[PDB]
């Protein structure tokens, strides 16, 4: 955490209902966007840390 | 009145997510209620998983 992964995503097909279903997720929390929607947005670029 | 695992008592609610609340039970974005819930563990768990 000191010094934490990052990958910039492109050019890809997001679909998160696998990781909407797995719940199994101690946490899942959006801020400016509802989960329920990511299939039906999209985006230019993604980044994940 | 139902038994769920207790990560998806996060899921019923108004307005909430995932398969109890889109596929099992789902509540009204305007329900008029009150949603009770206790650790049935010692009732509902068996050594061979129940």
């Amino acid at each position: 955490v000191y010094a934490w992964n990052r990958k910039r995503i492109s050019n890809c097909v997001a679909d998160y209902s696998v990781l909407y279903n797995s719940a199994s997720f101690s946490t899942f929390k959006c801020y400016g966007v509802s989960p329920t929607k990511l299939n039906d947005l999209c985006f230019t670029n993604v980044y994940a840390d | 009145s139902f038994v769920i695992r207790g990560d998806e008592v996060r899921q019923i609610a108004p307005g909430q997510t995932g398969k109890i609340a889109d596929y099992n039970y789902k509540l009204p974005d305007d329900f008029t209620g009150c949603v009770i819930a206790w650790n049935s563990n010692n009732l509902d768990s068996k050594v061979g998983g129940n």
